[PDB]
């Protein structure tokens, strides 16, 4: 259909470009003019520019005019975004998109119907790492409480994301994900995912399967009382 | 049709001018889509890709003339091409690169045709010898292999042995001459070549300079016509990313006017487009502009007039 | 750089009747903006083009009105597989600005969390740090406080926390705050009370325990 | 011989600019375009700006654009470059050199051969001062040792 | 901006054979680039013009090769006047990027530091300051370290080191970490030792004094 294939999800630390393919498929180009749009995660949208496809008229949005670059690549239909001297306000998934060429000939667009599906780049100085994952899974049997929960602490990974499974998945009753809350101490985020047993489970042990892809690196925890 | 079939010659070459970077000149005005831009009108478009052009690493220069060998054998490698995609009944659309390339360029054509005309669209001559140079730059020296008033004035340059002189002093027209040498204007005034500078466009006009251009070329004989064209004679307000940028050229509307007449001949039989250097580009926005200034050239050789076209049937069923 | 101000902030619906949205402009637009669904964790989908008209494949309940500053966007017939972040957007104006972000969730009731505080692990006193984590859990809505306490002393600055998305199954919501100290600092003090303040509790829930004890 | 004569030396602290004569002498002008490349000391060196001689075209590098201004004074062959709002970033040898024109008459050259000698900036706003030396230059019985050192 | 990378980052040969250096292009340069001579405390000088052909008054042994991403500079006959920072250069691409820095050393062999701490003079005590100079001298390679101790602390950042360059006469090396304080806190301590780790030594060499000793 009318798609965007975006590719790829990228970081840098705050060098060079992530200029992005926006790969356009399924309907004509030269009549419909290509977009993008940055959106910072949990925050609005911010149209940052806007090619016509021929006669690439550029119109580059405020506060960067200037650091982003924007080019037609029209043998086969992608497009292209840069950035320069880039920064850690650059943590933003950006979707390419068109608005339809305002010449004479193109057919009337206004609301961004290809929809690309978005690129992950966060603008970023840490380095790649694994997860130091400091849990506590106990029998639940703490105090007294009958419904004691359990939850692991995903700390100090890079990039995105961990993925973690109780138990190689088996555990899925009360798995709630804390999302990657970023550390402004390293840019490493933090994480947990939690699970509520009960008292009466206290022969089991829970194993959250850490598993940090972009570092290649797997975690497997428990923790029991303390006599 | 006979016009608008199209053999489409990429040269991603650069060793016969200084500033590299215009090896990028098919790689942008490709992913410029010149070919779809040719496809909505009743063009024949194939592509022939590019060509591997090999590097010479020995490529001993002559007494002034730098890189003799590689561009000899990158003209002769595009002779062949050139002669081959005539052979197809196609019209030889080149482009680069430089002026080195419009040599096998003419050979390839004239392999084909020996009976053709060249307009020489540049703000330049380009006519210089080895011995007339000031640079050695074989881009300011292509016309010079291709006269055949020159043979003996021309040295035993080292990869142009296969070169053969095809076109005679009365066979060529220069338009756009704001940037002549005195060893250039003195061969200019000795063979008494048909020439238009910007002196007589800026008396005549350009429809009065088009006029006594196709007088003088086809008003004797119709004969194959080879447009070899360089982006300079136009002026760098709309190309100021091309290799020598000087000031006081043609304007976009007098190219669009040349190139509209030159299709309204029909016997357009081989464009040329060079120095196409993006990065010579100061912004994007001057690569943009030259960039579209050479595509709407070549659509204007190809059919694309500035008062429409249409396919010829009804419209208002 | 017509500023758009969507009238609703955020919204809750237990699935039923008219969810009506709006959004207002700063100048006259008169029909020229658009309506998305951006999904959480998804690409953003049209939902009006020009302030109607019912774009491309939208299934029956999702008109809008306007003409020319503030307009609507009906929810009509919730459905809700459409909980998602709603966007109005100007367009025939440059820069094109977007809404605010119309964030639609669920209206169950007000629930408490469930809250456990955990120590650090002495794996994390091997690493030379220390990160507590208080839950929340399962409850409603966001609207919480998390109030850190080293035997007994009020602090944040060391704490991150960490919102849950709303459940699909049952509409709830999770926090941690994440009170990342030193070991230091860890050392010089037991009594580690997390005093959580939300609105299914009836009071402060302050979740304490020693260094050492669990 | 193919030279250049830099004048002078100088640092602002974080003024004006440090306009240097890059002075031109035994090659013609009006054929040989010149450029300038900073150098702090103990680091790379940047190109940053190339001026034809003749229709000055100025091809000013990147981060400063803007800041620097270049000119010509073909009457004796010197030729002048500027900064704007100077920093403590400009503490670096300002070398002028001559890439060659990239026109059409001029020749052929890409390789910086009338070499400049240096101009030393350091952008600077301290105030000029003698050294406080604070010596030991003691009579080399400090502990024990033989060849004891002094400085 | 096509990146210039050297391949040898820096080079130490005793005076002999072929010392042929290396430097790769981010792109096709084709024998677009020129060799250099930056002696140190001098303007540069042209090695190569276009990847050979060595240029105008260059003696006999200076070819290199290239065409065009990787390319070779040949110090053949090594001629021990030639010990300069050389350099790849493109030109043929705006803008025209250096390359990296080819600092040429002598390889004598590895010797050890003659390591000298140095107390504040009390002039510097009427100076209201003091710097603590441990010196460095007449060893190879630069390849050192300067642990400073006061009343035996592991400090730096008060430290700032010196180099001088290879001498020509016993191709030694010789610093001095000068470990600049306040009195007040010269005055805190007496025992100023200054761990010197270097390869020429077989251990880390602490250089110390007292404060009011020497
Ligand atoms: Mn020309």
């Amino acid at each position: 259909e009318v798609q965007l294939v975006q590719s790829g999800a990228e970081v840098k630390k705050p060098g060079a470009s992530v200029k992005v393919s926006c790969k356009a498929s399924g309907y004509t180009f030269f009549k419909y003019g290509i977009s993008w749009v940055r959106q910072a995660p949990g925050q609005g949208l911010e149209w940052m520019g806007s090619i016509s496809p021929y006669t690439g008229e550029t119109h580059y949005a405020q506060k960067l005019q200037g650091r982003v670059t924007m080019t037609t690549d029209t043998s086969t239909s992608t497009a292209y975004m840069e950035l320069r001297s880039l920064r850690s306000d650059d943590t933003a998934v950006y979707y390419c998109a068109r608005e339809g060429a305002y010449g004479y000939r193109s057919p009337y667009q206004n609301w961004f119907d290809p929809w690309g599906q978005g690129t992950l780049v966060t603008v970023s100085s840490a380095s790649t790492k694994g997860p130091s994952v400091f849990p506590l899974a106990p029998c639940s049997r703490s105090t007294s409480e009958s419904t004691a929960a359990l939850g692991c602490l995903v700390k100090d990974y890079f990039p995105e994301p961990v993925t973690v499974s109780w138990n190689s998945g088996a555990l899925t009753s009360g798995v709630h994900t804390f999302p990657a809350v970023l550390q402004s101490s390293g840019l490493y985020s933090l994480s947990s995912v939690v699970t509520v047993p009960s008292s009466s489970l206290g022969t089991k042990t829970y194993t959250c399967n850490v598993d940090h892809k972009p570092s290649n690196t797997k975690v497997d925890k428990r923790v029991e009382s303390k006599y | 049709a006979k016009s608008r079939t199209i053999g489409i010659i990429g040269a991603p070459f650069s060793k016969g001018q200084p500033r590299g970077g215009v090896e990028e000149g098919p790689t942008v005005l490709r992913k410029a889509g010149l070919l779809e831009k040719l496809k909505e009108q009743e063009c024949d478009v194939k592509d022939y890709g590019d060509l591997p052009f090999a590097d010479i690493p020995n490529d001993s220069p002559f007494q002034i003339v730098k890189n003799p060998r590689s561009v000899g054998k990158a003209s002769e490698q595009l002779a062949g091409k050139v002669a081959e995609v005539k052979k197809n009944g196609r019209i030889s659309l080149v482009l680069g690169g430089d002026h080195s390339l419009a040599i096998g360029s003419i050979s390839g054509h004239a392999r084909v045709h020996p009976d053709l005309g060249v307009i020489w669209v540049d703000a330049h001559t380009d006519i210089n010898t080895p011995l007339t140079t000031t640079s050695g730059n074989l881009h300011g020296q292509p016309v010079s292999f291709l006269l055949k008033e020159l043979k003996g004035k021309i040295p035993d340059v080292p990869g142009f042995s296969w070169v053969t002189p095809c076109i005679s002093a009365k066979d060529i027209v220069y338009i756009g001459l704001r940037d002549v040498d005195p060893g250039e204007h003195y061969i200019l005034k000795t063979l008494g070549i048909k020439y238009f500078s910007m002196t007589e466009v800026d008396r005549l006009g350009i429809g009065k300079v088009m006029e006594e251009t196709l007088s003088y070329l086809l008003g004797r004989k119709k004969r194959p016509i080879h447009l070899s064209f360089d982006v300079d004679g136009l002026d760098p307000s709309f190309t100021p990313a091309t290799g020598t940028p000087v000031v006081g050229g043609l304007t976009y509307r007098e190219g669009l006017y040349i190139t509209e007449e030159i299709y309204k001949t029909g016997l357009l039989s081989g464009l040329d487009i060079m120095e196409v250097n993006p990065s010579l580009g100061k912004t994007p926005e001057e690569v943009t502009r030259t960039v579209n200034t050479a595509v709407a050239i070549t659509l204007a050789c190809f059919g694309l007039a500035r008062e429409g076209n249409h396919k010829p049937i009804d419209y208002l069923n | 750089e017509i500023v758009m101000t969507q009238s609703p902030a955020t919204l809750s619906l237990s699935p039923g009747e008219r969810a009506t949205l709006s959004c207002r402009a700063s100048q006259s637009v008169s029909s020229y903006l658009a309506w998305y669904q951006q999904k959480p964790g998804q690409a953003p989908r049209l939902l009006i083009y020009d302030a109607s008209n019912r774009a491309t494949g939208i299934p029956a309940r999702f008109s809008g009105s306007g003409s020319g500053t503030d307009f609507t966007l009906t929810i009509s017939s919730l459905e809700p597989e459409d909980f998602a972040v709603y966007y109005c957007q100007q367009h025939s104006l440059l820069p094109r600005t977007f809404g605010g972000g119309t964030k639609v969730e669920i209206k169950r009731t007000v629930a408490a969390p469930s809250v456990f505080i955990f120590p650090p692990s002495d794996e994390q006193l091997k690493s030379g740090t220390a990160s507590v984590v208080c839950l929340l859990n399962n409850f409603y809505p966001r609207e919480a406080k998390v109030q850190w306490k080293v035997d007994n002393a009020l602090q944040s600055g060391n704490s991150q926390e960490s919102v849950t998305e709303q459940d699909s199954k049952d509409s709830t919501y999770s926090l941690s705050s994440t009170l990342t100290l030193s070991k230091a600092d860890y050392e010089k003090h037991k009594v580690y009370a997390c005093e959580v303040t939300h609105q299914g509790l009836s009071s402060p829930v302050t979740k304490s325990f020693n260094r050492g004890e669990c």
